[PDB]
RNA sequence: AUCGUAGCCAAUGAGGUUUAUCCGAGGCGCGAU
């Protein structure tokens, strides 16, 4: 009672997934500038990361592609080559001095939004695994903030059925289907598995929340045998 | 070797964990039993509930541990018996049982048998 | 798909097009049609 710590974990989580939006955002918004100066580049480098990360090497002077040690920290020397080629058969123009300071700007942007993220989730993997350890093994921490959040805590979610916890955060897209089918575990599945993925998840995450609620099995022992016994289950529904 | 979780508790002995498996057997071929932790976590939430048995072999038991509070919540007698492959047995299931729950159900010619239930477990949870 | 199901999984949840913060005992394999 009184300012409980998941809330705090529960929006910082949040962050992240605000943080993404703004990265495909400016990703989007930096394939399009740059495709004044090199339309081509943004089909042989697909990853947004990468992307930005080759236009901010390259600026205007696409003949830094040959022999750059920067730029093999990025690419694939088989697609640098493939680039370097594609760079002198080319379309594109230069662009002006204030162009070039958009996109600059909105590549750092981008790194730092990053690097950000990848430290905001640190927090958020830290402190779920002191708040629902067992839980938060089976589904990630994130997606086990964010049903913790709907719930408005362990002790409401651990009263609830599997069924219910199921379809905690369901919203034209797809019928019956909450945070638990939409997490890294299940979206890993073929598409014809996740239903039945999702059952088994959410009925494990279930029991693991009981556990956590009472604050039992606090190294993960349960966590760890359902994770266990969901991988073996999809091991023997694939080929 | 190795019994018995603190925890569960209440716990009934040999002649009441009888009468509370006779009567769960009952409550089946009436039609008033609902089977799993779950189903018996939705007819408490819905206040349908006659009474709760629970496994005390559960593991963990924390996985059932929420239903005691949930019955404190609703006012409604629950116990814990010994083995959950007995109570499956007596829920005409083929597999344990580790919670289940019998329901409300007007006119029902159980009413003397389980009103007699709910008393004898009162008196354990003092 | 249906009937038979002496092996496997399954209320610690089968399997869910309907009613999904809602439903609750089947599915797989096997044999026959
Ligand atoms: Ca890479
Ligand atoms: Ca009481």
């Amino acid at each position: 009672e009184a300012a409980p710590e998941y809330r705090v974990i529960v929006d910082a989580n949040n962050l992240t997934v605000e943080i993404e939006n703004e990265l495909n955002i400016i990703h989007k918004f930096i394939r399009d500038k740059y495709s004044k100066r090199f339309p081509e580049l943004e089909s042989l480098v697909p990853n947004a990361l990468d992307y930005i990360r080759t236009v901010k090497e390259l600026g205007n002077s696409l003949d830094k592609c040959k022999n750059n040690e920067n730029l093999q920290q990025i690419l694939t020397n088989a697609t640098i080559m493939v680039v370097s080629v594609t760079a002198s058969t080319t379309q594109g123009q230069q662009l002006s001095e204030e162009e070039l300071e958009r996109l600059e700007e909105a590549c750092d942007m981008a790194l730092e939004l990053n690097a950000s993220k990848h430290r905001i989730y640190e927090y958020v993997e830290s402190r779920m695994s002191f708040i629902a350890p067992n839980l938060s093994i089976i589904i990630g921490a994130s997606t086990a903030a964010k049903i913790m959040g709907v719930a408005g805590g362990l002790t409401n979610l651990s009263k609830m059925p599997a069924c219910n916890i199921m379809l905690l955060g369901a919203q034209s897209v797809l019928p019956h289907t909450g945070y638990i089918y939409h997490s890294d575990i299940v979206q890993s599945l073929p598409p014809d598995l996740r239903r039945k993925a999702a059952r088994l998840v959410a009925a494990k995450c279930t029991l693991a929340a009981r556990v956590d609620s009472f604050h039992e099995s606090t190294e993960g022992k349960v966590g760890y045998e359902l994770k266990d016994e969901i991988e073996r289950k999809f091991d023997k529904w694939q080929e | 070797e190795a019994d018995v979780n603190p925890k569960a508790y209440p716990l009934a002995d040999a002649h009441l964990t009888k009468k509370l498996l006779d009567l769960v057997q009952q409550s089946c071929n009436y039609k008033q039993l609902r089977k799993g932790a779950n189903e018996a976590t939705k007819t408490l939430n819905r206040g349908i509930s006659e009474f709760i048995v629970m496994a005390a072999d559960a593991e963990p038991l924390e996985i059932i541990l929420h239903l005691p509070l949930l019955c404190e919540d609703k006012n409604v007698p629950y116990v814990f018996v010994r083995s959950k492959q007995a109570l499956g047995r007596a829920c005409g299931v083929s597999r344990p049982v580790i919670a289940c729950s019998v329901t409300i159900k007007e006119g029902s010619q159980l009413k003397q048998q389980i009103q007699s239930i709910q008393q004898s477990i009162e008196r354990l949870l003092v």
